[PDB]
């Protein structure tokens, strides 16, 4: 039963390093390439190289020579991946993949050589943002009349909203956020409620960013 | 060594999907398909040309022959909806190269027009020297958008910020894009207008100061 487990997501500045890991288990390590795939977000799959499990020996793609470091440390059957002088670009998950035919099959040349297992995944973000809490804008409404909040500037994802504490559920969207060119996150919530904004219907959205401890009830009114 | 893969294939749920990956003398190399549901890491779904690893159902099958391999999924579901890949291996460079994907849509429900929301800046936000324009794109089918803005009857490129869409709990599509001006410019404008294009239509929505 083959497996391939990978470190967590990792969130790091440009001009930093990243160590990826990659435990295999349920077949022996030293008997099998271990290739590694990067995905940059909504693109292909790009390979990057492979590495020999038995003398650390590694081969790069075109264009992932330099920056990119393959090594092991076999007596835990774990395959690293290091990025030096990160740049916003290198944002991708980074996929491990384990290689068959394994290197002492005859048939490697004629069959040889696609990605049996893989690894879930590992996202590394590369951003010179720094933690910061959103401001909160109430979005007015102009027989149904649509309201919200835009939750401006936060940063680092995620962020809750709740209307009326709760109680409020039916008529409600929470967009996925936006990552701006400043490298800061937005996003809007809608309710489509009857039009009955009776002088005291209350819609209040309630905001939660938790990295910064940020926690605001914004009333909207028409 | 180049891969050559169509971006995009529609199919009917039930019908034959046939997706094509192109290569001088792909025949002579062993040519490997990888499915990639969104959020998912890839899986192997045939290797060497037509063999399916051990749980990968006989719908799935595949081809490769002089210039171009074949991957052919038979009564497609729903549950194919995904990116493929094809990939060989170079025994030249010794270098693994994978197509650039196709994306297959199994069109599990009819055409739906996107529905629009434009918000003008609060009263909060211009106190705090700042204004956004908020466009919520809803329930569209497919997946796809194209978003512009117009102030004036001109285009406004910069300060747009646009999402991928996203899929909703109905297996409809929502996405936002967000204008950003600073007051001044939002009033120096009678109107400012954004124009979501979905299947060569566009869904427009005006806003004043
Ligand atoms: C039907 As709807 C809540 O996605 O506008």
């Amino acid at each position: 039963e083959v497996q391939l487990v990978q470190s967590g997501s990792d969130l790091k500045k440009p001009g930093a390093s990243v160590k990826v890991s990659c435990k295999a288990s349920g077949y022996t390590f030293t008997s099998y390439a271990m290739n590694w795939v990067r995905q940059a977000p909504g693109q292909g799959l790009e390979w990057v190289g492979w590495i020999n499990t038995n003398t650390g020996n590694p081969t790069y793609a075109q264009g992932f020579t330099g920056r990119f470091v393959f090594s092991l440390d076999t007596s835990v059957s774990t395959a690293y991946l290091q990025i030096s002088s990160l740049k916003a670009e290198d944002t991708a998950v980074y996929y491990c993949a384990r290689e068959s035919p394994n290197y002492y099959d005859s048939s490697g040349y004629y069959s040889g050589y696609y990605f049996d297992y893989w690894g879930q995944g590992t996202l590394v973000t590369v951003s010179s943002a720094s933690t910061k809490g959103p401001s909160v804008f109430p979005l007015a409404p102009s027989g149904t009349a649509a309201l919200g909040c835009l939750v401006k500037d936060y940063f680092p994802e995620p962020v809750t909203v709740s209307w009326n504490s709760g109680a409020l559920t039916s008529g409600v969207h929470t967009f996925p956020a936006v990552l701006q060119s400043s490298g800061l996150y937005s996003l809007s919530s809608v309710v489509t409620v009857p039009s009955s904004s009776l002088g005291t219907q209350t819609y209040i959205c309630n905001v939660n960013h938790k990295p910064s401890n940020t926690k605001v009830d914004k009333k909207v009114e028409p | 060594y180049e891969l050559t893969q169509p971006p995009s294939v529609s199919v009917a749920p039930g019908q034959t999907a046939t997706i094509t990956c192109g290569g001088k003398n792909i025949g002579s190399k062993s040519v490997h398909w990888y499915q990639q549901k969104p959020g998912q890491a890839p899986v192997l779904v045939v290797y060497d040309d037509s063999d399916r690893p051990s749980g990968i159902p006989e719908r799935f099958s595949g081809s490769n022959s002089g210039n171009t391999a074949t991957l052919t999924i038979s009564r497609v579901e729903a549950g194919d909806e995904a990116d493929y890949y094809c990939q060989v291996w170079d025994s030249s460079s010794d270098h693994r190269v994978f197509g650039g994907g196709t994306k297959l849509t199994v069109l599990g429900q009819p055409k739906a027009a996107p529905s629009v929301t434009l918000f003008p800046p609060s009263s909060e936000e211009l106190q705090a020297n700042k204004a956004t324009l908020v466009c919520l794109i809803s329930d569209f089918y497919p997946g796809a958008v194209t978003v512009a803005w117009k102030a004036d009857s001109s285009p406004v490129k910069a300060g747009v910020e646009t999402t991928t869409p996203s899929k909703q709990s109905n297996n409809k599509y929502a996405a936002s894009s967000y204008l950003s001006l600073t007051p001044e410019q939002w009033k120096s404008h009678r109107s400012y207008s954004c124009q979501v294009t979905h299947e060569g239509s566009t869904v427009e929505k005006t806003v004043a100061p």
